[PDB]
């Protein structure tokens, strides 16, 4: 399809927006194999640990991603919208995992936090569950709020682009010397009405 | 694996449980703080019940681990923590009357009353008169009966029930690893783990013997000018030498002489620098003079508050069926959660109050990156010192003068300096010989050395020496003069104010010598300074991970307590207390007693 990277710039400022592995100038005219999605919420502190390469505490916990990550990751704060006075712990995050992940992979797949001379695993002392609740406030500072997160993943690769930035064009005028282009057609000359029945 | 690891795994959720439910907790205790009715009260005590019931389930698991195998120090300090304050030697019926003694001295403490004199039909309580009457109401006769039966009501009910609560703290502190609850107060200051910086329990009693007795002739010296002031009031009443009668102190358990200030002034015509009537020319209010309080923090380089703290904070009290306690408290609940819950009037003293409260709450924020289980300062007095420091800062002519109520036509001379040292020394020095007493008399009784019959004896014979003030009525066995004051009756350590002061001085000439300033010790802002700001901030973010003895040895340099910045401070007013009392005695008759 065809997509146009203005429309967030329409949208509020998103703080933590930053891209590593494109060229910002060259968004809205450079082509992509596919595009990823990946959409979750962190909070303020953390934001930065979903780093490429940089996999933080968390990433290797939560999610991680290559060292070389082509594209965009948008992050943005969801406090008001995504938060209780009574503490969000309907927001989980593993809180409590083991060892590095893997890029493109949910831990809905429970990591347990186990680490000591019990194989209790599970829940518990030395087998600890790593799900831990955000409790979040709209009342907290920075760094405890949910900001909300998406991967943008701008994947360029030997399969065809076909996802390209849209061309804009101009008006049309007749009966005078002109240089054209008609979906790459180059040339100039004059363009006058014709009667031919194509 | 090894020991460490496993500690680590079983302290990666407490941790964040530890933040969560002691926020939980101290919200309830806010929203009731806030907000005093029934239900707010019911959640308070059932978080704190919930939260310190869990404390319990992890202290079992934390004493499951020892600590003789523990090489971070970090899972050791931890431990030691879990094993001492989630955990208990005492069975379910000596704690219970423990605890049942406990609510029966405050019960007694709170609602004691004492009735007004040769009549039952109206009675008062302590904090409605009895704290204005000694600092107000000078009478012989009416402060004579008030403070005679105020402190038979409460001594005579309450002395057997300290009697069997120090045998309580005393078994209990027996089953502990103490040799008894004195040591177990000896213990607050310890320090183990790191050689070189280890604090020995046995020093407590030999460090404060070691300053006090070279600033003894000070406060005589003092007492040289009080009872020289007070006999122009009270001729007849006062020895000219003798001790001093104990029910015109101006307060109840003669912590302070200041409230004297109009009684024991030097020069009583130069008028005092005063902002609080300017303060309302120029339409100020609370929220200017806290705005003002943050620009001091803001000049200095700490951190200033969030406008999440601002927001929430109630500055002035509502009222009504709104109502709340506004005494000064900078609430530590975290998560980038610090409020002050202090009502504030247009004064220069509720200015200096403020500037006292936001400093803990600064120390609080910078510390609170911190593990919650090391979200702790070097000991209990470094805590008050933060804001003690600033507290004393915000007293300073210049700074006042850069606040532009007080005109800068004001000028320094003898009498706008003198007599605020005066003032100063009274609040500071005064304290001194009861603040001491009260820890010698505590350690002497919990320890065991006087006989119980004894025990008031004992009591009564240093008050004529340390102080100097006498009894106006023999108080005997039956009396407890002791169970009249706050911590005594509620079993609360004493110890932490006689570290306190001693610690604020010395982080105070820190920030006036490392920032290059001049002048007498009484005129020192540190508004436009940087090194000493930064100075503090650097212990401000340590937390928990350094000992009390390496952390004031990372300020001057000198790891054990001392007096020379105290001294310091006073030196132009120990030059005025030498100078004018050369024909007065130095000292005190013991042996006098005015009750005839
Ligand atoms: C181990 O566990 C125990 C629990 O038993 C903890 O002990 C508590 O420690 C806190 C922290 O000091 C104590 O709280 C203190 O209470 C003082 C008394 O306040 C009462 O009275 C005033 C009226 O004067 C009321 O308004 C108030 O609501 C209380 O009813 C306060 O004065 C103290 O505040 C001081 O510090 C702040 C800065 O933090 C200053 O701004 C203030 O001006 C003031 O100087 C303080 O809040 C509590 O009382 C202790 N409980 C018991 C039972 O003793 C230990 O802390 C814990 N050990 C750890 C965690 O290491
Ligand atoms: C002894 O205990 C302390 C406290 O538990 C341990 O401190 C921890 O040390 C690790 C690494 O030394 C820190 O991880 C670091 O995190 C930063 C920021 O994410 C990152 O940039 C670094 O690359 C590193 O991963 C960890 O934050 C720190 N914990 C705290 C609370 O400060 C210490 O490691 C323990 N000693 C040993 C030998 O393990
Ligand atoms: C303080 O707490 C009381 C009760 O805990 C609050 O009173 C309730 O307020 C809610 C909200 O308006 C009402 O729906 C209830 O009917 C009230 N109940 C009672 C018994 O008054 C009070 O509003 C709180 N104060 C503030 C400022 O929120
Ligand atoms: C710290 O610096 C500020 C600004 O440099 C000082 O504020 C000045 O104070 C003088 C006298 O009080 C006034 O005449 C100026 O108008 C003030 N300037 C500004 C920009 O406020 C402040 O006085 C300094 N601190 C101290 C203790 O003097
Ligand atoms: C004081 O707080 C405000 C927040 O409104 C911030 O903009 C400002 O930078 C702070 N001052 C300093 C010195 O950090
Ligand atoms: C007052 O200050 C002046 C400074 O010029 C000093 O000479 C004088 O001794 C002081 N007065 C007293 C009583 O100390």
């Amino acid at each position: 399809c065809v997509a146009d990277y203005s429309v967030l710039y329409n949208f509020a400022p998103f703080f933590a927006f930053k891209c590593y592995g494109v060229s910002p100038t060259k968004l809205n005219d450079l082509c992509f194999t596919n595009v990823y999605a990946d959409s979750f919420v962190i909070k303020g502190n953390e934001v930065s640990q979903i780093a490429p390469g940089q996999t933080g505490n968390i990433a290797d916990y939560n999610y991680k991603l290559p060292d070389d990550f082509t594209g965009c990751v948008i992050a943005w704060n969801s406090n008001k919208l995504d938060s209780k006075h009574s503490g969000n712990y309907d927001y989980w995050y593993r809180l409590f995992r083991k060892s590095k992940l893997k890029p493109f992979e949910r831990d809905i797949s429970t990591e347990i936090y186990q680490a000591g001379n019990k194989p209790c695993k599970g829940k518990g002392p030395n087998c600890y569950f790593p799900l831990q609740s955000y409790g979040f406030r709209p009342t907290y500072g920075v760094g405890h709020q949910p900001y909300r997160v998406v991967v943008l993943s701008f994947e360029l690769l030997h399969a065809p682009a076909t996802v390209c930035g849209p061309k804009k064009s101009t008006n049309l005028v007749k009966n005078k010397c002109v240089n054209f282009n008609f979906n790459g057609l180059t040339g100039t000359g004059v363009l006058t009405k014709s009667n031919k029945k194509f | 694996s090894t020991i460490e690891e496993q500690a680590k795994t079983f302290l990666d959720k407490f941790n964040h449980e530890a933040e969560d439910l002691f926020y939980q907790s101290s919200l309830a205790s806010w929203n009731y703080n806030t907000n005093i009715t029934e239900e707010n009260v019911q959640n308070m005590n059932n978080a704190g019940d919930k939260w310190s019931a869990f404390l319990k389930e992890q202290s079992t698991l934390a004493q499951m681990y020892p600590l003789q195998e523990i090489q971070n120090l970090t899972v050791k300090l931890q431990l030691q923590a879990l094993q001492q304050n989630g955990s208990s030697v005492l069975s379910e019926d000596k704690s219970k009357r423990l605890n049942t003694i406990l609510n029966t001295m405050s019960t007694i403490y709170s609602t004691g009353k004492v009735c007004n004199p040769d009549n039952p039909q109206e009675c008062l309580l302590l904090e409605p008169g009895l704290n204005e009457i000694m600092a107000n109401s000078l009478d012989y006769n009416e402060r004579l009966w008030a403070w005679e039966s105020w402190r038979s009501e409460v001594g005579k009910q309450l002395r057997p029930l300290y009697e069997e609560y120090v045998v309580l703290k005393n078994e209990m502190a027996r089953a502990n690893h103490y040799e008894d609850y004195g040591d177990y107060w000896r213990g607050d200051y310890e320090v183990n783990g790191v050689d070189g910086y280890d604090y020995s329990r046995g020093q407590l009693i030999e460090d404060v013997e070691h300053t006090f007795e070279e600033i003894k002739p000070l406060y005589e010296h003092l007492h040289a000018y009080v009872r020289a002031k007070l006999m122009n009031a009270y001729p007849s009443y006062i020895s000219p030498i003798g001790c001093l009668p104990a029910h015109l102190l101006g307060d109840m358990w003669g912590r302070f002489w200041t409230n004297l200030y109009s009684l024991t002034v030097p020069f009583g015509q130069k008028p005092n620098i005063d902002v609080t009537d300017a303060m309302v020319d120029q339409a100020w209010d609370a929220q200017r003079i806290f705005k003002e309080a943050e620009k001091f923090f803001v000049s200095v380089g700490l951190p200033n508050m969030t406008q999440g703290f601002w927001e929430n904070s109630m500055l002035t009290d509502p009222g009504n069926v709104q109502k709340a306690v506004c005494h000064p408290t900078a609430w530590d609940l975290g998560k980038g959660d610090f409020r002050i819950l202090m009502c504030t009037k247009v004064t220069m003293d509720d200015f200096l109050t403020a500037h006292h409260e936001m400093g803990h709450i600064q120390y609080d924020m910078a510390y609170a990156a911190q593990p919650f289980l090391l979200r702790n300062g070097a000991n209990e007095g470094f805590h008050e010192a933060v804001g003690e420091i600033m507290s004393l800062s915000a007293a300073t002519p210049k700074h006042l003068k850069s606040i532009g109520l007080l005109s800068p036509d004001f000028q320094e001379d003898n009498e706008t300096e003198i007599n605020f040292l005066l003032k100063q020394a009274l609040t500071i020095v005064g304290t001194l010989p009861f603040t001491y007493m009260l820890e010698k008399w505590r350690w002497m009784v919990f320890k065991g050395e006087i006989p119980k019959d004894q025990w008031m004896k004992k009591w009564w014979e240093m008050k004529r020496e340390i102080v100097g003030v006498v009894e106006p009525v023999p108080h005997d066995e039956t009396y407890c003069d002791p169970a009249s004051l706050f911590h005594v009756s509620n079993d609360y350590s004493f110890i932490r104010y006689y570290t306190r002061t001693l610690y604020q001085f010395q982080f105070q000439e820190a920030l006036c010598q490392a920032a290059k300033h001049e002048g007498p010790l009484h005129k020192c802002d540190i508004s436009n300074s940087t090194e000493a700001g930064q100075k503090l901030f650097n212990m401000l973010r340590l937390g928990k991970s350094e000992p009390w003895t390496l952390a004031l040895e990372n300020v001057v340099g000198a790891k054990n307590m001392n007096v020379r910045p105290l001294l310091n401070y006073f030196e132009p007013l120990f030059t005025w207390l030498k100078d004018q009392n050369k024909n007065s005695f130095v000292g005190w008759s013991t042996d006098w007693s005015p009750y005839a």
